[PDB]
């Protein structure tokens, strides 16, 4: 795999952590809720 | 945390605080999901009865978002021993689920092989907690964070009075007066990959805090990803 095989998260075949889905590009990760794992929170 | 800075609002949302019957913080934790907290097995020896506080940034002010959870199940690694401090990991199942909100959200668990090659090879991680602000001093009433460089395993073994195992890793500074300290114990060590934070360590031990020629020792979460998965499923 690794420029991380262009993946936003896991790995050319990408995958994401629970609470995200792999985008149409197949390289990006999209949150499924307002508080996905590993993202700092904003008001 | 010795050195570093206070966490701004929403900056360290996976921080949990273990509180004893005095309503005092004695260890940290990492929120893994609505029901699970990751902590250090050694933290379980400090207080027979404890609870978990989420959403707190200032222990002297009761502010919006703070919530207390009782622990239903303690899952301590069966190989943990104070003789070596090896296998310093425990997972807590909460009685009620955490509601994710501002200052309250989980850190990501990475896939093992990817984490070994891609996260553990980054320059730095972030450690956070309410621990001592100096080796001899008091615990911080404010949640602090600190960027810590990953330290070569062999340089760490040379620096250490005690055995560094493969279930541990070293991070911090040789002489710069910045490190985690007692009370941050059990708390998160996270590594950023692109724009996401993955839990990589558990604050475990150190010879004093920020001592010249000494590093911070963390439980290596990649070594326990299968163990954590099984514990969260039991
Ligand atoms: O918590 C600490 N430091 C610290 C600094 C950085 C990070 Cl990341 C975490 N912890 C120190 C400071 N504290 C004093 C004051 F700051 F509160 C006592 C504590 C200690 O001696 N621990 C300690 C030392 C050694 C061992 N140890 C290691 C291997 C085998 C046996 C063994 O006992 C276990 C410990 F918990
Ligand atoms: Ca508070
Ligand atoms: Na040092």
């Amino acid at each position: 795999c690794s420029d991380n095989g262009d993946c936003d998260q896991f790995c050319v075949v990408c995958s994401c952590a629970r609470g995200y889905t792999l985008a149409d590009n197949g390289k990006a990760c999209i949150p499924t809720g307002p508080y996905p794992c590993g993202k700092q929170t904003l008001e | 945390i010795v050195g570093g800075q206070e966490c701004k609002d929403g900056e360290c949302p996976w921080q949990a605080l273990l509180i004893n019957e005095e309503n005092e913080g004695f260890c940290g934790g990492t929120i893994l999901s609505e029901f699970y907290i990751l902590t250090a097995a050694h933290c379980l020896y400090q207080a027979k009865r404890f609870k978990v506080r989420v959403g707190d940034r200032n222990t002297e002010q009761e502010e919006g978002g703070e919530a207390v959870h009782e622990v239903e199940v303690v899952i301590k690694h069966n190989r943990f021993t104070k003789e070596t401090y090896d296998f310093d990991i425990a997972v807590l199942r909460l009685k009620t689920p955490i509601t994710f909100r501002m200052n309250v959200a989980p850190a990501c668990l990475p896939e093992r092989d990817w984490a070994e090659s891609t996260l553990m090879t980054q320059k730095t991680g972030i450690v956070s907690g309410f621990g001592r602000t100096h080796e001899k001093g008091e615990q911080s009433t404010r949640l602090k964070m600190l960027e810590v460089p990953y330290v070569d395993r062999n340089s760490c073994k040379l620096s250490s009075s005690f055995i560094i195992t493969q279930n541990m890793f070293c991070a911090g500074y040789d002489t710069k007066q910045e490190d985690a300290c007692q009370g941050d114990s059990g708390g998160p060590h996270v590594t950023r990959f692109k724009d996401t934070y993955f839990v990589t360590g558990i604050v475990s031990w150190g010879e004093g805090c920020a001592r010249k020629g000494k590093y911070g020792i963390y439980t290596k979460v990649t070594a326990f990803l299968k163990w954590i998965d099984r514990s969260m499923k039991t």
